[PDB]
RNA sequence: GGAAUACUGCCAGCUGGGACUGAGGACUGCGACGUAAGUCAAGGAUGCUGGCAUAAUGGUUAUAUGCCGCCCGUCUUGAAA
RNA sequence: AGAACUGGCGAUGCGGGAUGAACCGAACGUAGAGUUAAGGUGCCGGAAUACACGCUCAUCAGACACCACAAAAGGUGUUAGUUCAUCUAGACAGCCGGACGGUGGCCAUGGAAGUCGGAAUCCGCUAAGGAGUGUGUAACAACUCACCGGCCGAAUGAACUA
RNA sequence: GCUUGUGGCAGUCAAGCGUUCAUAGCGACAUUGCUCGGCUCUUCCUAUCAUACCGAAGCAGAAUUCGGUAAGCGUUGGAUUGUUCACCCACUAAUAGGGAACGUGAGCUCCCUACUGAU
RNA sequence: GCUCCACACAGAUGGAUACGAAUAAGGCGUCCUUGUGGCGUCGCUGAACCAUAGCAGGCUAGCAACGGUGCACUUGGCGGAAAGGCCUUGGGUGCUUGCUGGCGAAUUGCAAUGCGUGGGGAUAAAUCAUUUGUAUACGACUUAGA
């Protein structure tokens, strides 16, 4: 029985949702509307507020998220289908976006709020080291 | 093996070959 | 940061690696390079094997013995490489390659202690995928180094005796990742999360 | 970086010759003044004039009509080299008239060593229907549902010392 | 020209079943098994229907596009080698001295002796690669048969049987002596 | 760079191309009105002196050949694409070899002639041959051991290299004579032939294959009727 | 049809962070703010506070490191010699 | 080589060009602070192991400097162009089939049938077949591509330019 | 960045470049015409004379010629010297060409240090 | 070295936080049909992880756990590549910020981090001097002698 292993990938395709690293948009989800060439795609995510633009694929990262979108789809039309797939709910459900939040939320701890964390992590340890050596 | 340093007598004995190519074209 | 940054050649590019290993001593940074032999380079093999011998010939006239000594053993191969970008000769220099150390294999006391790599210098991550790229090991040998094996063999050993290790650890964790899991979800925890942790 | 400049010139109106012919040409440049300077150079190649003999009537920028659309651009180019000058045509799949001529100029440098002083851009035109596309590397994206990967992804690190040993899936 | 997506197709018959993890390729079938490493080449295998395999190559250069077609062939030859087998027939000729070819089981490694060839006291001992079997051609005078699964094992060992019989510093036309591959074929002819 | 550079030729013949296709296109369309009856032939494989014998049989009726797709488009492919009425129906039926014939003569004189016409020809690929050809275990001859040896000449030593490679037969040569150790058999009665099985019997000059030319569809111009008959 | 928004340019727009400097030595001057009295960021730093006499601090010499440094004079020749 | 002119050094430090009479900047009181020139920013070395588009594999690449000499060409290395031509009336490649009739044309001659040669290179048939592109033979045969045609189903070939 | 292998003169040449472009005229490889030195001891170079392995030849064998990789290892002796500015048979596997400048002319007609070793 | 006297005193500041191999692939978890096996899941930076509150970290009162951890001991085992460390068993003794307490901090005044010598004694050995010659310019080398 034939097993060809692995070969999984994220793909540049019309209607792949992307997360942009470098740029004014940054950390905001848009989706590929039209592949220009090898390196350039045309994006947009009107739900976040990032505008419709030519963009190098080095500016951006593809996500494990995709939806049904026609070729060369306009802003209103993108939004509709984006709302149809309801990606944000799907998106924020991933351990991926949860990490991005967990980076952000930690970054805005007060000095006092950070102290609390230490104090709790003192308790949470005691309960944990109890459970072991049994 | 050959070198890739230009000795200065050559590096400036190129300029004085290039100058001779300038006056040759005009005439 | 860390006082000793045991690196690890295993898939780096003699150059680059170097450079950085270099700067880092110059800026007072005790390094230590391991698995030298699994260092790499650029280009076919039958090259480095040149861009070398040539190097070999070199040597001194009237008195061959006093001159450009051609070390074989990897480690050193790569040394040079590096003692070549550090004004070696001058207090501040010597004061460096003072700070260095390049073993082939990965003998104690380093076996037992985390290592690391230097992005900004891995074959995988710099060489246009699929391109000729040499791998010391051979390249040493090919020109003297008499041990490739010892290393090798008296290697496999290490790897073993370790992985073994591993396990025992992988086994351990699991338990934790399990305790924490369960005794996770009770208040206290919750709270944390809010803050994030 | 580039912008497109609509320029008109008319060789200052002499006695008995009121309001001459007016020469319209679209010039891609980086600024209004490079544009003007280029304009006269092209004037000296079309006919016998000089920069002092004429006048820049009107120089106005042109923006791209729909820069959220992807067009295909069939470009005519005259360019000089080591040899005598020679006409050319390439194709560019792009967003904007201007980003097109831009990306062409990089290619004209990369392949043929020719710099901005040498290149005349003859005419840039959108091609509306497919099959008028004569180049393979353009036709290559004009297939229904083009789904491909970008394997071997370099993740650029800021820190010199990485502990993970970087894997490049995507 | 920098292609975008270059793929071939590998047709798999009903007997054999392919296994490909990383770039290591197993062909398990009627005659036995074949394994081959293809990491050196760097392509993408894709099972499509238990009956067709697509190797693709993205963003390829002409030299990387080439590397793709030769992979179809080198898996094809791994499949045909089990369902059909590879058999190479070698006939040997002479002028005066008849060549007295035999097989020795010395050290259990299996060698082929070449004796008396062009009047030689030098006995030319040739190794036999594993997988490949040797048998003498019955009812045909002075002929030997090399039959195995792999194309390498076979044809390389055929080559080592031929190259040992040069004529040193003599004429090509005048001296006919040696061993030559007469016929290239299959084990199961259909 | 790097491409197969074609064999440089200095032949006295030039490439026909489209100047020939146009000359055929008009010739079919001019012969449709002048003549009355049309036939389409499935002439499987045809020797040239056989074709000229069909030519020299009658000079009144015209034989038409060329490209199948030339013969579809000059006549007609569909109900819209047509020169004459119901002309597309005969073109859909002919799919094998291109053969076509215009005639002004009687229907019965044609079909009786072509059923009776069967000629001596070589064994052909993918077609069966009714012989069990065996070669003698000594010196081989030009006939291959069918006629007595005294009548026939021994085969040329120059052709034996080909006998080993394409014709496959295990051939050794002693004193300029082609010799096989065992009595070889190539073919049997009632078996489909391969290319090498065919060419062996072509080399020895054996005419053990019947050639009967067949005809299929039939048409009359003024009546516009399409007749289908399977002869052999 | 209706807004925007980039880009270019303006502000005698507002609000921060850092380094360097404090020349001069009664008052005159040009101003600003105030209804006036007066006050001020207006012809160049003032205010508060801390460190000491077994001081504070400052220097000398010997080396060390970084970086730089062809042997002085005369006489030629176009300078190096 | 000679003549004229205008600079540079000569009486001249300073940054740069790894190093230097002729090159690049910049003509100097002693300091602090800022900004730059020329040149650079993997490490030696102060400064992006910056971003962006391409190109290149070299058996001692390249970073060689009015692109000047060895340079006119060669290469089944590679990327792009330009100009001619075929292209679902089915091209390119490919196994398959035909590749003929006066005729085994005519002189040369033991022997010449396309194929050791000399001068013509005709005509008929057709879809197309050269009084012939090679292998081979004493001479023939058989094979051959060139020219068609069938089986397959799309872009391919030639001369060049960079 | 010096130099090495195929002469110069007239011409059927014949890709392109010549203000227009074969006739302002040049023009690549070809083909037509005439015709005061030389005896020791070190080192390196390959452009190899032998030895090593191949490739080609109507190369049967033996031997030969041409060519390729290779510098690992080898490369002789006698009569002539009015200015040595010539050569011949004797052997051997073969008796290759050169560089290291006034190479070893401070081996010929109580300045500094390389090196060999020693404490 | 042992013993007796006399003296002399290239840059730490929470933690180097242990698989191997691949990268046109991999971890990690689960079911086993034990496989190049399936299902699940992760990655897109260490921004993590583990430690982290007390006079530069004191002195005392309980509650709840039966754990965490420091220290000399003790049982057994591992590590030869440069092992020169890494684990474990048993008990003792501290500490516990897991929870709640009860006391002290000032005036430091508004910044200026807060293991060799020089003689003795006992005992191991080498050198010199002598002898031999396998060695030798001189050295050095080799021998022999309570």
């Amino acid at each position: 029985d034939s097993i060809v292993k692995a070969s999984n990938w994220r793909l540049v395709e019309v209607g792949r949702v992307v997360l942009i690293k470098k740029g004014q948009s940054a950390g905001k989800l848009a989706a590929i509307v039209e592949i220009i060439d090898q390196k350039k795609v045309l994006i947009d995510g009107p739900k976040a507020g990032v505008p419709r633009q030519a963009i190098n694929l080095g500016q951006v990262v593809l996500t494990p998220l995709t939806f049904a979108l026609p070729r060369g789809a306009r802003t209103a039309t993108v939004s509709k289908k984006w709302a149809a797939a309801a990606v944000c709910e799907k998106w924020a459900a991933s351990s991926w976006a949860k990490k991005i939040a967990q980076r952000e939320r930690r970054a805005a701890l007060t000095d006092f709020e950070r102290f609390q964390v230490m104090v709790l992590r003192k308790q949470k340890r005691y309960t944990v080291k109890k459970a072991l050596a049994k | 093996r050959q070198s890739r340093r230009t000795s200065t007598k050559l590096k400036e004995g190129i300029k004085k070959k290039a100058s001779a190519h300038r006056k040759k074209e005009k005439k | 940061v860390e006082p000793v940054v045991v690196i690890d050649g295993k898939g780096h590019l003699v150059g680059r690696l170097a450079s950085v290993v270099a700067k880092q001593l110059l800026n007072g940074q005790k390094i230590v390079v391991v698995r030298a032999e699994e260092l790499n380079i650029s280009g076919e093999f039958f090259r480095n094997k040149l861009k070398y011998h040539d190097f070999l010939r070199k040597a001194t006239a009237f008195n061959k013995t006093r001159g450009p000594f051609h070390f074989r053993a990897p480690s050193r191969i790569f040394y040079k490489a590096l003692r070549g970008m550090v004004s070696h000769k001058t207090a501040r220099g010597k004061a460096a390659l003072e700070r260095l150390k390049v073993f082939e294999g990965i003998p104690p006391p380093y076996d037992k202690k985390k290592r690391v790599v230097v992005p900004q210098a891995l074959r995988v991550l710099r060489l246009k995928p699929g391109r000729k790229y040499t791998t010391l090991g051979k390249l040493s040998t090919s020109v003297g180094w008499k041990y490739e094996d010892v290393v090798a063999k008296l290697e496999a050993k290490r790897k073993v005796s370790s992985a073994e290790y591993y396990a025992k650890k992988r086994a351990f964790t699991k338990k934790v990742a399990s305790a924490n899991a369960t005794a996770a979800e009770s208040d206290v925890a919750k709270q944390l999360a809010a803050l994030g942790y | 970086h580039f912008k497109e400049y609509q320029v008109i010139g008319r060789r200052l109106p002499t006695e008995s010759v009121p309001e001459p012919k007016l020469f319209r040409m679209r010039i891609f440049a980086s600024n209004e003044v490079i544009a003007k300077s280029r304009y006269w150079y092209f004037l000296q190649k079309l006919h016998k004039v000089k920069k002092a003999s004429g006048e820049i009537v009107s120089i106005n920028q042109i923006n791209e009509a729909h820069p959220t659309k992807v067009k295909n651009f069939g470009v005519w180019v005259r360019y000089d080299s080591r040899s005598g000058t020679h006409n050319m045509y390439k194709e560019i799949r792009d967003v904007s008239r201007v980003a097109a001529v831009e990306t062409l100029y990089q290619d004209m440098a990369a392949r043929h060593r020719a710099r901005f002083r040498s290149i005349h851009i003859l005419k840039v035109a959108e091609i509306e229907k497919t099959a008028d596309v004569k180049r393979q590397y353009v036709k290559q994206f004009l297939t229904k549902d083009l789904k491909f990967p970008l394997p071997h992804r370099v993740q650029k690190s800021t820190k010199t010392f990485s502990y993970k040993r970087p894997s490049t899936f995507y | 020209m920098k292609y975008i997506q270059t793929e071939q197709q590998i047709e798999v018959p009903e007997g054999v079943t392919v296994s490909i993890k990383s770039r290591i390729v197993k062909v398990v079938g009627p005659r036995g098994t074949l394994t081959k490493n293809l990491k050196h080449i760097d392509v993408t295998f894709t099972k499509v229907n238990n009956q067709l395999i697509k190797v693709a190559v993205h963003n390829g250069g002409r030299k990387h596009v080439a590397a793709l077609r030769t992979v179809k062939s080198l898996v094809d030859n791994m499949i045909t080698g089990v369902t059909k087998g590879y058999k190479y027939k070698m006939r040997y000729v002479y002028a005066h001295f008849p060549i007295n070819v035999n097989i020795v089981e010395k050290d259990g490694a299996k060698f082929i002796e070449v004796r008396n060839f062009l009047g030689d006291k030098k006995i030319r001992n040739v190794p036999v690669r594993d997988g490949v079997t040797i048998e003498f051609s019955t009812n045909v005078k002075d002929e030997i048969v090399l039959s195995g699964n792999s194309v390498e094992d076979v044809s390389q060992n055929a080559a080592d049987l031929q190259q040992i019989c040069r004529v040193r510093n003599k004429d090509i036309r005048k001296f006919l002596d040696g061993i030559y591959v007469s016929h290239k074929g299959f084990i199961t002819e259909d | 760079r790097s491409k197969r550079s074609k064999l440089v030729t200095l032949a006295q013949t030039d490439k026909k191309g489209r100047e020939n296709k146009e000359r055929i296109f008009d010739e079919v369309r001019e012969a449709l009105d002048t003549y009355r009856y049309v036939w389409v032939l499935h002439l499987d494989d045809v020797r040239t002196p056989v074709l000229q014998e069909i030519r020299t049989s009658w000079a009144g009726s015209k034989l038409i050949m060329g490209k199948r797709k030339v013969l579809q488009k000059a006549l007609g492919e569909k109900r819209e694409e047509e020169y004459k009425e119901n002309l597309y129906q005969l073109s859909k039926l002919c799919s094998g070899v291109t053969g076509l014939l215009f005639t002004d003569e009687d229907v019965n004189t044609v079909k009786e002639y072509f059923k009776s016409y069967v000629r001596s020809d070589y064994s052909r690929p993918n077609t069966k041959a009714p012989l069990t050809f065996t070669i003698p275990e000594g010196i081989v001859y030009s006939r291959g051991g069918q006629i007595p040896a005294e009548e026939d000449v021994p085969m040329i030593h120059s052709l034996e290299p080909t006998m080993r490679n394409k014709f496959e037969i295990p051939t050794k040569i002693k004193a300029g004579k082609i010799t096989i150790d065992s009595p070889y058999l190539v073919c049997t009665e009632g078996e489909k032939l391969d290319v090498r099985q065919a060419l062996i019997l072509k080399q020895f000059g054996i005419a053990a294959s019947e050639f009967k030319v067949k005809v299929s569809a039939y048409y009359d111009n003024d009546s516009s009727t399409v007749e289908s008959t399977n002869i052999n």
